[PDB]
């Protein structure tokens, strides 16, 4: 995603916040790094999940000085060559790496 | 019946005071009225229990922390870590409130209010309101300062007395 959908989305979503995009998603950065580097974190982030016939929304809920701040990321099906570059070929490297 | 006078300093005319009295019946649920006066002409507006609970359910968030933050941005209860943006609008009538964060806002709230058409009378009973409250507080301080100085008096008195009761 670029920035004209992170501000459009971001005005949809979030009706009473005015933010720049780079203040939204330095804040997305600082609310979501802390959970992926390392859980059991003491930070409010909640995510859910749902499903259609290809997509998954992920919806994130936090919240910053304690007002709320949501955010929804349209996940559409990986393409094959994208699914290989990131799975594939890097455990096959892991393999061989592990068996020398 | 509760009141509480704050000053405010308006985005769109940052060089002048602007005086914000809010008064409850007996908790700010219920509601409240609001008067915005600069002191030549002011405004005032009613706020319902209706209205609050709109914009909490809105805001996607709890009646209590809302009612929390309307009274932390209101009634001068903000702390260090948090800084606030009043916005008045006078050709349109228009007053909304919100809450500044590192280049982020948040639109708090937002009322309506309606010119008074006598000034002068507002003016009047808000400058009242203070002078009896300077003097009902004077009042209190003296009287206790008066019931300090006494006790004093009588436990220098006592453990004087003791000393020789010991003594003996």
């Amino acid at each position: 995603v670029d920035t004209s959908v992170v501000s459009q989305r971001a005005k949809e979503l979030n009706k009473r916040l005015t933010a720049p995009p780079a203040a939204f998603l330095c804040h997305l950065d600082n609310l979501l790094r802390p959970l992926l580097k390392d859980a059991a974190h003491p930070s409010e982030a909640t995510f859910s999940c749902d499903c259609v016939a290809d997509a998954l929304i992920l919806r994130v809920r936090s919240e910053l000085s304690g007002l709320p701040f949501y955010w929804n990321f349209h996940c559409m099906l990986a393409s094959p060559s994208l699914v290989s570059q990131h799975l594939i070929r890097p455990l096959m490297g892991m393999s061989l790496a592990l068996q020398c | 019946m509760e009141r509480k006078i704050s000053r405010i300093h308006l985005v769109s005319e940052p060089s002048i005071t602007h005086f914000l009295q809010v008064s409850w019946e007996k908790t700010l649920e219920s509601g409240f009225v609001i008067t915005l006066t600069d002191g030549h002409s002011a405004w005032t507006g009613t706020v319902s229990e209706s209205e609050i609970s709109q914009e909490a359910d809105d805001m996607a968030m709890e009646k209590g922390k809302y009612v929390g933050e309307l009274r932390k941005a209101l009634l001068s209860g903000a702390g260090p870590a948090d800084v606030y943006t009043f916005n008045f609008s006078k050709e349109s009538c228009y007053f909304f409130f919100e809450k500044n964060l590192k280049d982020v806002s948040f639109r708090l709230g937002s009322f309506n209010l309606e010119k008074v058409e006598n000034p002068a009378e507002v003016i009047r009973e808000l400058i009242c309101y203070c002078l009896d409250t300077i003097a009902e507080n004077q009042a209190k301080n003296e009287h206790l300062q008066k019931e300090n100085e006494r006790l004093l008096r009588d436990w220098n008195d006592v453990q004087g007395r003791f000393e020789k009761c010991v003594s003996a």
